[PDB]
RNA sequence: AUAGUCUCGUCAACGCUCGAGAGGCAGAGUCUCAAGGAGCCUCCGGGGGCUGUUGCCAUGAUAUAUAUGGAUGAGACAGAAGUGGCCCCGUUGACGAGACUUAGAUUAAGUAGGCCUACCGCAGUAUAUUCCUAAACACUAUGAAAUGACCCUAGUUGGUCCAUGAUCAUUUGGGUAAAACCAUACUGCAGACAUCU
């Protein structure tokens, strides 16, 4: 995938084709991860995100 | 006295883009003066629009301190229609002075090769390198 | 102080007051204070749809994960589009098209089949494609392929790499506009040819990618958390009420005693009116809300501002579509002074 | 070519 | 061939084996409408209609033996009168 | 929890910000608050584009080459409408304010004639002045009795140029005024420039647009299907009627007034203080639409005091005929009169005959 | 022309014969531009004003 | 019958800038006019000043021509051509013509029939069902990856995809192909002017 993004001062996305911006910030991929309805790893993801507070409910 | 570059900046219209830097403004004014000596110049909205419509090629210099703005608000997109580079300068008095007229003018179209005389051709040859570097710096913007 | 109030109760002091006094009925709840069954049955998900599945498959996946009775969407069926997808759950499906006039926004990559002689021409071509446009739907789309006019309101070229032949541009367009056809048209005006490499929807109606967008992993993890832990916080975090879809609508606050009658199909009258927007015009589409902020119905305005302010009785609005269930509020009609006086 | 019989049904 | 043909488009540039034309006609063409010359000979059919309302373009699907590079700028391409439909149809009704 | 509490803070109805003829609606005295609104008509700002243009006026800056009639014809050609007009005529060399009325707004052209006009003029003096202030004094010699009021803005004696504002009917009196300024000064003077800064109700600061704006707005609507710019440059005709005293009409009486009935007490809804007999007034709906310019046949205390009577008579009808439904004849006294006509207690025209009962002779007063 | 103007705090016009006021603000010509009904540059003006948000009602 | 309104074309009266041309505006063609030249004095072939409130062009407009303006223009051809490109005063009264009405402004839960039905408001259901099978899209199972794979008259160093799984083979197995609204039929709930203090 080609579409990359970085975070602006306001918090909205700035879209770019570059891996690293001119200021030196590494850009992040804009597309989400691939999802499968038969995925069986919700427990692992939830436990790891609760260990670091990354759960949106938490 | 105060230079017209710093003096006429409050009067510059919002759509006056691209606006020349002071060194670029000096180079454009010098090139306009040399072209006026070569008589390879179109002055005023009527002449510039007519030359653009006939298909003449060169450089368009538009003043920024124009009131009302509907005098020159059709020139830049018309230059884009005919693939002619254009640049804005803040002063119309300086444009008129470089354009070899006593009163100010709104827009100047340098058209190299517009003079039938051989002396005009020689003057075209001598200001040609300055015209080329001005056009390249304008298109680099 | 009313700017921090949630959903439709935001800036409610700006509403003109017809009646300041009422007696509340302990029925219903806030949209955010609902029980979890009513919260899901009235829920909307702003989902980060991935590339490979279609939108129908994604909606079916959300229905199977959350064990809904139905889920729906009203998005364009272009393949390989990522980004904003509005998934309405159960009752919220009836508001699946409430924000069609808002339009959509896209960030799109165009791939050019050859390198341009002039770079800036690409931007100029994009400026030519802004406005009302002649478009035909592509072969992949399920919509019938007839020539239509679609308006692109504003476009901006973000970046262009002529060596990579890739141009990233942002566009704001009317609903029903295809960006594949736009990329093909850009290639046709350039003459080198071009097509759509990647597509991302950054705004769909009122909701955008910054407006609490979640992934399918979030939905499945939240359902797992509620199933094994009986914790509602993550599921309540990812799921939004349907009132989010009703922002930008002119609001009329209804007395509690007049709520259930509107749910039974009655016209709203002046004695049931409590607060209303400035500038409500006749035949406008409006939302009827309670004092708790929950939406009763989408209605059609039968009065203007002067009639709303200075008329003692008469039809205020007529129900276009009822969101709220019957008998959530008590039946209080027939008890008013004028009705009891005529009955006596 | 023709509507479904369940689509256009006569009154009882 | 029809007896009466109206000038439809002016050559702009080739694009991927197709001919791009700026419309010099006020009306919109039918899909797959044949495109003629002044000699009434068919060069191809209308492939795609595109562009804004003020500036309409259309690309022609070139036939056998008809090359897009053979045509030059200023060439006029002609359409039959019945193959034009008014632009008011595509605009929303009042 | 977030629940709108009883007696909470909220916006109160302030009619001062209401647009156009609906402004200061609370100043109008209320005849009755009991009425049934009819779901018909629209707000003047919220009309669809055909009715907005057909009811629109343009405050325009006239250029210095053409005359007013040529500009009005140009605006008719650009907007492709059926009728355009104007009230105050400018000379070709004069620039400034011109109100152009379109279609239905051309009905108000005759009424706004005779309104005051304000100009800004530059006078060129042939020779220098020994004392500058004498020019201002000379202006005070010409102001009043015809120039109603004038004010000297600036005067440069080195440039021999003086700019001043004045109020007058026309611009030929401005030429005459400059010539008399030159004669009473003794140096001699003529008119350099002239510009109308106010024509009638509107001025130059009240959304003046140019002819380029009209052409560009029509082009934007034709090629882009965007109506915002055309709606911005065009103002409703109700803008010309803000000076008039207002009478608000029930929706059931609007169409009857439009056909030519005399508006009467059952049709009155709200009325304004200071309405005097035979004064020109404007008949408005609750949506702020202007029905007609009328002549007040009763005073304000009479409107407060009487149960029957003719309220106003239509001088110039503005509104279209079938914009509102025909709702006359449906009232109690109207149906009773119809029943008496059918049953022989009244003749075919409705006049009193021998079969009329005496109670109808008492309680009913024929306004015809 | 000779008629010049500036904008006051209220937004109304102040008429002067001066090219530059005492405060130093450059004045504007009061008279409008020349118009022809056969003008053919509405597209150019609309495009240029739309590039900068100068279109009324935009 | 009477009266009003709207759309119009004539006469009379009263005012005004005194109203149809050898007119004006817009547009097209050709030509002229912009200190673009000349001289002098300085500075380092070019730059800055002086001649120069000069010169060139237009203008007599209620007018200073020793003047006012000049491309955000002016003048001639042109007293022409053309107008099927537009423009050339206002108010009141009367007359005549075509129309629309002749209007007292209703309705705090509806309409039509013989106490009941039918229509109306709102919310739901159905708009083919089961089995086999073809196709599309995406996933998944097994094997193959850095000398990785694919495309192009093909590289002075081509391009694209690629462990975030490319591209190949077997079929390992399941999934998706919606939702909203219109129309018809059916079912159910109400006929509600909104007290609560």
């Amino acid at each position: 995938m080609h579409l990359m993004y970085t975070l602006g001062p306001d918090g909205k996305r700035i879209y770019t084709l570059k891996k690293v911006t001119e200021s030196g910030e590494i850009t992040k991929s804009a597309h989400p991860a691939r999802f499968s309805p038969d995925d069986k790893y919700s427990r692992q993801r939830v436990t790891l995100k609760k260990r670091f507070g990354l759960v949106p409910g938490q | 006295t105060v230079d017209n570059y710093e003096a006429r900046m409050p009067a510059v219209l919002p759509f006056a883009k691209p606006l020349a830097s002071k060194k670029l403004n000096k180079k454009v004014l010098k090139t306009v003066k040399k072209a006026s000596k070569a008589k390879n110049v179109k002055r005023g909205v009527k002449e510039v629009v007519k030359a653009l419509r006939k298909g003449e090629k060169g450089l368009v210099v538009i003043a920024g301190d124009i009131s009302p703005a509907d005098v020159i608000s059709h020139i830049p997109v018309l230059c884009e229609d005919h693939s002619v580079p254009y640049i804005f300068i803040p002063s119309k008095q300086d444009l008129g002075a470089a354009g070899a007229t006593k009163r100010p003018t709104s827009v100047v179209f340098i058209v190299p090769g517009s003079n039938k005389k051989k002396d005009g051709k020689n003057k075209e040859e001598e200001y040609k390198e300055s015209f080329n570097e001005v056009v390249k710096e304008v298109q680099a913007l | 102080d009313t700017s921090e109030w949630p959903l439709l109760l935001k800036n409610f002091d700006k509403l003109l007051v017809r009646s300041g006094h009422y007696t509340p009925i302990p029925a219903g709840s806030s949209p955010l204070k609902r029980d979890l069954k009513s919260y899901i049955s009235s829920g909307v998900i702003n989902l980060d749809k991935p590339s490979n599945p279609s939108s129908h498959e994604v909606v079916a996946w959300i229905k199977r994960i959350l064990r809904c009775e139905k889920t729906g969407h009203s998005g364009t069926l272009d393949p390989k589009v990522t980004g904003c997808l509005i998934v309405c759950i159960d009752r919220a499906t009836r508001l699946v098209k409430s924000q069609q006039g808002a339009g959509k926004e896209y960030v799109c990559i165009v791939r050019l089949h050859d390198a341009l002689k002039d770079e800036k021409d690409l931007g100029r071509s994009l400026e030519n494609l802004t406005g009302a446009l002649f478009q035909r739907p592509p072969l992949i789309s399920a919509v019938k392929r007839q020539l239509r006019v679609r308006t692109i309101y504003e476009s901006n070229l973000i970046e262009f790499d002529n060596k990579r032949n890739l141009g990233v541009f942002w566009a704001s367009c009317e609903a029903g506009t295809y960006m594949r056809t736009l990329c093909v048209h850009l290639g046709m005006l350039l003459g080198v040819g071009g097509h759509m490499q990647e597509l991302r929807r950054v705004r769909s109606g009122a909701l955008s990618e910054n407006d609490n967008m979640v992934t399918l992993h979030d939905v499945m993890d939240a359902q797992w958390v509620y199933d094994n832990t009986r914790d509602e916080s993550y599921l309540r975090s990812i799921i939004q009420p349907l009132e989010t879809l009703l922002v930008g609508y002119k609001r009329i606050v209804v007395k509690d005693s007049a709520v259930n009658a509107v749910c039974y199909g009655a016209k709203l009258m002046i004695p049931g009116l409590l607060r209303y927007e400035e500038g409500i015009e006749l035949y406008d589409e409006i939302v009827l809300i309670t004092t708790k902020g929950e939406a009763i119905a989408v209605a059609i305005a039968q009065m203007s501002t002067v009639d709303l302010a200075s008329c003692d009785h008469g039809v205020v609005a007529s129900v276009k579509r009822c969101i709220m269930e019957r008998d959530l509020y008590p039946r209080r009609w027939g008890l008013g002074p004028v009705a009891q006086k005529k009955k006596q | 070519k023709a509507p479904n019989p369940l689509s256009v049904k006569k009154k009882k | 061939p029809p007896d009466t043909v109206l000038e439809m488009g002016a050559f702009l540039h080739p694009c991927e084996g197709d001919i791009v034309c700026r419309s010099i006609n006020t009306k919109i063409p039918y899909f797959n409408a044949p495109i003629y010359l002044e000699n009434k000979t068919q060069v191809g059919k209308v492939d795609e209609i595109l562009g804004p309302l003020n500036e309409v373009f259309f690309t022609i699907k070139c036939g056998d033996g008809v090359q897009a590079t053979s045509f030059k700028e200023g060439d006029k391409f002609y359409i039959a009168a019945d193959k034009l439909l008014p632009i008011e149809r595509f605009l929303p009704k009042p």
